[PDB]
């Protein structure tokens, strides 16, 4: 069926969802999932390191996540959203070609693929399920407390 | 128009009621339009009407709006229905903007038949499954019961429409509507701009 | 798990279906670039070709220049950078001399009606791309 | 060019050709709507209907290029080439490539207003209130 | 005078860049059918 | 001169089939920048006269457009040189546009590449080019002969 299974949990789905389903539904729901845990990822690696480790704009944009992006100028904004809508709609032809693996910008359909692809999928799928819930602990605390994730360590 | 609901009614003597003959401006698709921007103006009307007499009553949230800039309800209730609206912060106003934004663009696109005017129904919206009805109150009726409420949403719609367009004047044309001139509660800007000033 | 294999199931053809020559990635964005846009006339391949390279390569002139240090930085970064497209522009015409000598069929880059076509659209492209550039380097305070 | 929208035998110092007729009747409907534009512009901008905004209070129709030629006309100008560009690419394919494509016809028919019994008649307004515009502006700019 | 720099970008970079364009068309050119 | 023609063309059959060279298509467009170029002397003649281009003693710095301004050499270029360069820049860029470019409207230049032929001679623009361009050639000559300059001739001339 599909690579999410995991051994704590198995195959959790309390709430029916996969059946009585289409198989678009699930595609989309397995490419939101990944979209999801990428994003997580990459704005919890992004805090991890920005909180110590800041050296462009001279330095000077906040440690707090959600000050640091306030301060970020109109036109870096500008061009961040225009890189991930570039990256979006690449993702949305994606979509429409007729081989879509949910997910799959490598292709991997069209390689001998064996059980350790499915083990490294589940590997990136449960890294992106621990850095959804982290990504989203750490604005929260940004928000209450006003530090950033290693300064709130401290 | 014949086969629109709203074509009958005992007070447009059983008439589409065309005077400028609007409904010629195009085909089928024209007038498919026209009944759903009808039916959101006076959904968003009676939405209008409900909000206003609970901010001339006085029944808000409790609490603090922005926090960050210390804008509160309370702030809010006390300056008039619109002015109100120039008072919520701009990335607030900007926030409730972009998730009307993102339902309107649901509701232009995720239609499994089509879009209303070329195959939809006009003013259907539960292809967004829960967005209306979510408590599903209407499960229990069928659809002669919905034929019959539709028409009433259509009538109380116009009539919406038609209140929110007295207040919006009342406050712009000074004693636009008798009876509502006094003012009580009526203060301030009656149009408001979006973003406040942009 | 094989991850490199044959180009198009040919183990004797000079390449390898690796993940940067093959995956859905690489196919999308070169197949949807001008050049190979399905659809897209000559003349319309080299317009986009043209506003995308004129609009970017005004800049290097214009800050690197010898007079970017000079009220007349912008001016003369854009006639350097006319003076690139134009040597660029007769570049392709005497390529397209070059290469396509003997053609009649038109409507395709590899004949000299359709290369022809898609060097005028170069050019239009690039020097309508310096220019949109100088205007918006010179109302830079916009943004 | 004998058969087209309000065509009659006005062609003194003629210079349509059957190659560049299409092209003229693009540049004919373009000026035309930019002078309906330019005309109800001017007209509302000279009777009082105004912006809110200090910036805007104190301009008139003849001063209000100068004063906005920094934000606002140029954000005007960024939007009016991005949709010029892409007319220009339809234009550009259908005078010098291949296309069959009428003139003015850039797809903006989304209310689907020229199904009506009387589209003939909507393309007809359209070029005579442009071509009254186009002389109405030249009246009141100059 | 004038004529130094009237001529010198003349006869430096348009006549030769012109002259390396019409060699290397010239030497493309095929044999005749 | 047709067998003069037979002979260019024999001689250089590459050039010939463009129409570079002893060609109505470049007859024509020569005359055609041959009049634009009376209008433009005519222009520049009335603008020096409302002192329509900035003009004097005025003269380019080094700080301003660097070894193009030619400072500390003997040559002494003026800011009337240097607008009038800039609008000659200007006209240069269009016509490359309409010529590399698009046959977007108008005329080709090379003979409308295509194997087109070149129609020997309203089309009396010919003439008018022939005219213009005889007219140019007898003002480089007056100008270099009698060193009477070119608009001070043009002035008293007319
Ligand atoms: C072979 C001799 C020779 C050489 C090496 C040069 C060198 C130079 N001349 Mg030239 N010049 C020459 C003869 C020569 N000249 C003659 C006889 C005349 C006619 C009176 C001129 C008239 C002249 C002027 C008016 C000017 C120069 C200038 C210059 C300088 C810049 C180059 C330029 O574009 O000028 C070339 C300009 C010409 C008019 C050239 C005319 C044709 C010559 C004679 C061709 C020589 C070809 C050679 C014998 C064979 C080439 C072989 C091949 C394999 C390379 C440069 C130092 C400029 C200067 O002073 O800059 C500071 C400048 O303004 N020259
Ligand atoms: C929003 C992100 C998201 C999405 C789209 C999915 C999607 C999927 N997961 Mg799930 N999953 C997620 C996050 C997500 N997951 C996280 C963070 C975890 C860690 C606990 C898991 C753990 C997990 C496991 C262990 C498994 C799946 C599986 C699945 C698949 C079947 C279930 C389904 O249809 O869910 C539909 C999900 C949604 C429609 C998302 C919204 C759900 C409700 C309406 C709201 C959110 C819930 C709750 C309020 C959380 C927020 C509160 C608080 C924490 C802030 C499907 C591809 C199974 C699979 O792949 O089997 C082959 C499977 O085995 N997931
Ligand atoms: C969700 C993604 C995300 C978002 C929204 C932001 C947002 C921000 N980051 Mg970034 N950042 C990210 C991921 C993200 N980051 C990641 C993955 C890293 C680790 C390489 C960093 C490392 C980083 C540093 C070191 C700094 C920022 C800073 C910033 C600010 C703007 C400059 C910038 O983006 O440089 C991002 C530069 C990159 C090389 C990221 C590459 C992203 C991959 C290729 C996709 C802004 C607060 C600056 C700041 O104000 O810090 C307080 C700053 O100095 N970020
Ligand atoms: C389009 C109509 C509309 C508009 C533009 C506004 C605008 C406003 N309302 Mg709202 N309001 C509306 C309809 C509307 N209302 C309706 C239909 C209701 C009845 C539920 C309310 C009930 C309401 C209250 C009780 C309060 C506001 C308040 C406000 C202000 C601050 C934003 C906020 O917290 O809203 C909150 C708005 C909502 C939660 C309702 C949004 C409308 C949807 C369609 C209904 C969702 C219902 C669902 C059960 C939850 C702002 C001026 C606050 C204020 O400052 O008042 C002075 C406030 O305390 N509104
Ligand atoms: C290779 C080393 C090098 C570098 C870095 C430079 C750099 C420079 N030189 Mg040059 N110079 C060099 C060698 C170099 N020079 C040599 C060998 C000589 C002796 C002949 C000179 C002689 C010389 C002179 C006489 C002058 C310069 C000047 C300059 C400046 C501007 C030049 C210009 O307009 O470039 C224009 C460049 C471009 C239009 C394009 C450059 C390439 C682009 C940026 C590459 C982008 C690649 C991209 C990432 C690919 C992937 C893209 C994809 C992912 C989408 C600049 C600082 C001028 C100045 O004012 O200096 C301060 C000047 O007057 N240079
Ligand atoms: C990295 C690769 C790449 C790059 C560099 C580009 C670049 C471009 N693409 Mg894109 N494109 C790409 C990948 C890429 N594309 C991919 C992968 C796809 C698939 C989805 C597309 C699909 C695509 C399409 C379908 C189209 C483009 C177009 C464009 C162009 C946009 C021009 C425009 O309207 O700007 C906006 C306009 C402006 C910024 C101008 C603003 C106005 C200025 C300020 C005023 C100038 C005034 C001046 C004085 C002139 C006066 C004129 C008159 C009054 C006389 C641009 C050159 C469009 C195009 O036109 O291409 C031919 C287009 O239609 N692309
Ligand atoms: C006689 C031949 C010739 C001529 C007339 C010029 C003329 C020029 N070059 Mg040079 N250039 C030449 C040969 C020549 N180049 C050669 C052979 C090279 C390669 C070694 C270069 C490499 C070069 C660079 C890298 C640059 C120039 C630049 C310039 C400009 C200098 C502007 C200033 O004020 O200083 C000017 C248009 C500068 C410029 O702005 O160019 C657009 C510049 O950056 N040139
Ligand atoms: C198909 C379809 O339609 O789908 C969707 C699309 C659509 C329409 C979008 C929908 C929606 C709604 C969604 C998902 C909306 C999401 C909205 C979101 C995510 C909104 C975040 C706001 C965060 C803010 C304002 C942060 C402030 C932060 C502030 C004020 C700060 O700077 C904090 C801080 O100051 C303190 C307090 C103390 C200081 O010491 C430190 C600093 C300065 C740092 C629907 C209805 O679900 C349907
Ligand atoms: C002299 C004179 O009169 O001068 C003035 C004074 C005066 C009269 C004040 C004026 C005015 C204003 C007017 C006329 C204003 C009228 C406003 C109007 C008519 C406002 C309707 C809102 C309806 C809503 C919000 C309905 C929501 C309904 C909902 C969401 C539901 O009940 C859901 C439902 O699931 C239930 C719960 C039960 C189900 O069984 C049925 C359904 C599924 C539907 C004028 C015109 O200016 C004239
Ligand atoms: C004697 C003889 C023969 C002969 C002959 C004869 C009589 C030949 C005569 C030839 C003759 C009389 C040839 C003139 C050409 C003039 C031209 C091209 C000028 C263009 C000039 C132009 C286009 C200038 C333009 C501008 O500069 C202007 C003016 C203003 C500036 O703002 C810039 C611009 C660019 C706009 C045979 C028959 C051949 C056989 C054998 O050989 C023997
Ligand atoms: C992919 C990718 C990348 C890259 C990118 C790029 C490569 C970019 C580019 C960009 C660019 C480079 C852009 C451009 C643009 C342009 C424009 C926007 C233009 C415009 C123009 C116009 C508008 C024109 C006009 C005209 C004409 C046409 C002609 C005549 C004149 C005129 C002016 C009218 C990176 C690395 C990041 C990484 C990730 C991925």
């Amino acid at each position: 069926d599909m690579v999410g299974a995991c051994k704590p949990l198995g195959f959790f789905d309390p709430l029916g969802f996969s059946k009585d389903a289409s198989p678009a539904s699930m595609a989309k729901f397995r490419e939101a999932e990944l979209k999801h845990g990428r994003v997580a990822m990459l704005a919890c690696a992004g805090m991890i390191t920005a909180d110590k480790f800041h050296p462009l704009y001279d330095g000077k944009l906040s440690s707090n996540p959600l000050l640091a992006i306030a301060q970020v100028p109109k036109l870096g904004l500008l061009q961040i959203l225009l890189f991930i809508g570039f990256m979006e709609v690449f993702g949305i032809l994606n979509s429409r070609r007729p081989d879509y693996k949910p997910g799959d910008f490598l292709g991997s359909s069209q390689w001998d693929t064996t059980e350790v692809w499915d083990n490294y999928q589940l590997r990136e799928l449960n890294n992106g399920r621990l850095a959804m819930f982290a990504s989203i602990g750490m604005l929260t605390h940004a928000y209450i407390t006003g530090k950033g994730p290693l300064e709130l360590l401290d | 128009v014949e086969t629109m609901e709203g074509a009958a009614g005992p007070e447009t003597a059983g008439k589409v009621f065309d005077p400028l003959g609007l409904a010629s401006l195009g085909g089928e698709e024209t007038l498919a339009f026209f009944r759903h921007a009808e039916l959101k103006h006076g959904r968003v009307a009676m939405a209008a009407i409900v909000g206003f007499q609970f901010h001339i009553n006085h029944v808000h949230f409790p609490g603090y709006l922005s926090p960050s800039a210390g804008v509160t309800f309370e702030q809010l209730a006390g300056v008039g229905p619109f002015e109100a609206w120039n008072l919520i912060p701009l990335l607030g106003k900007m926030q409730i903007l972009f998730t009307i934004a993102g339902l309107e663009h649901a509701s232009e696109c995720l239609d499994p038949a089509g879009h209303y005017t070329k195959g939809g129904t006009p003013g259907n919206l539960k292809f967004l499954k829960k967005f209306w009805d979510t408590p599903g109150f209407t499960d229990k009726l069928t659809e002669e019961q919905k034929a019959t409420k539709r028409v009433s949403e259509l009538k109380n719609g116009r009539l919406a429409m038609i209140g929110m367009a007295s207040i919006i004047s009342a406050m712009s044309i000074p004693g636009s509507v008798p009876l509502l001139n006094g003012a009580p509660a009526l203060t301030g800007t009656g149009f408001v701009l979006p973003f406040g000033d942009f | 798990s094989e991850f490199v294999k044959p180009f198009n199931n040919d183990p004797f053809v000079g390449n390898l279906s690796t993940p940067v020559t093959t995956s859905t990635a690489t196919k999308l964005y070169l197949g949807n670039l001008p050049i190979y846009r399905k659809g897209l006339s000559p003349l319309m391949r080299g317009l986009e070709v043209g506003m995308a390279h004129g609009y970017f390569l005004i800049g290097p002139f214009y800050i690197l220049g010898p007079l970017r240090n000079s009220p007349n930085a912008l001016l003369v970064g854009l006639f350097s950078a006319y003076g690139l497209i134009i040597i660029l522009t007769l570049a392709l015409t005497i390529y397209g001399l070059a290469s396509f000598q003997d053609n009649s069929t038109g409507s395709n880059l590899e004949s000299s009606k359709g290369w022809r076509s898609f060097t005028s659209g170069f050019t239009v492209g690039a020097l309508g791309g310096a220019s949109v550039a100088y205007v918006l380097l010179n109302n830079v305070s916009f943004f | 060019l004998q058969g087209m929208v309000g065509n009659v035998d006005f062609d003194p110092l003629g210079l349509s050709t059957p190659e560049n007729i299409k092209w003229m009747r693009e540049a004919e409907l373009k000026h035309g709507r930019m002078a309906q534009l330019a005309w109800a512009g001017y007209v509302a901008v000279d009777l009082g209907l105004r912006f809110p905004g200090e910036k805007y209070a104190g301009l008139t129709s003849l001063s209000a290029h100068d004063a906005t030629v920094g934000y606002e006309l140029f954000l005007l100008l960024l939007l009016v080439g991005t949709f010029e560009t892409i007319g220009g690419k339809q234009i550009y394919d259908m005078q010098m490539s291949g296309a069959n494509r009428e003139a003015g016809d850039f797809g903006f028919d989304p209310l689907m207003l020229l199904k009506s019994p009387n589209a003939e008649k909507y393309k007809l307004a359209e070029l005579t209130h442009g071509r009254a515009a186009m002389i109405a502006f030249s009246g009141v700019v100059t | 005078s004038f004529l130094p720099s009237i001529l010198t970008p003349l006869v430096t970079l348009v006549f030769p860049g012109l002259c390396f364009a019409l060699f290397f068309v010239l030497i493309e050119q095929d044999e005749i059918a | 001169f047709e067998a003069g023609m037979a002979q260019y063309n024999a001689d250089y059959p590459w050039l010939a089939k463009y129409g570079f060279g002893p060609s109505v298509k470049a007859e024509r467009w020569n005359g055609r920048h041959a009049m634009f170029g009376w209008v433009a002397i005519l222009a520049t003649g009335v603008a020096k006269s409302h002192g329509l281009l900035p003009a004097g003693d005025l003269m380019l710095t080094y700080q301003d457009w660097g070894g193009l301004a030619q400072q500390g050499f003997n040559t002494y270029i003026s800011n009337e040189r240097a607008v009038i360069m800039i609008a000659h820049v200007h006209a240069l860029a269009v016509s490359f546009a309409a010529a590399f470019g698009p046959q977007v409207l108008g005329d080709s230049l090379t003979l409308l590449d295509g194997e087109k032929d070149e129609e020997p001679y309203p089309a009396a623009e010919i003439a008018n080019g022939r005219m213009a361009m005889f007219g140019l050639i007898s003002l480089v000559c007056t100008s270099a002969f009698t060193g009477m300059d070119i608009l001070q001739i043009v002035d008293i001339g007319t």
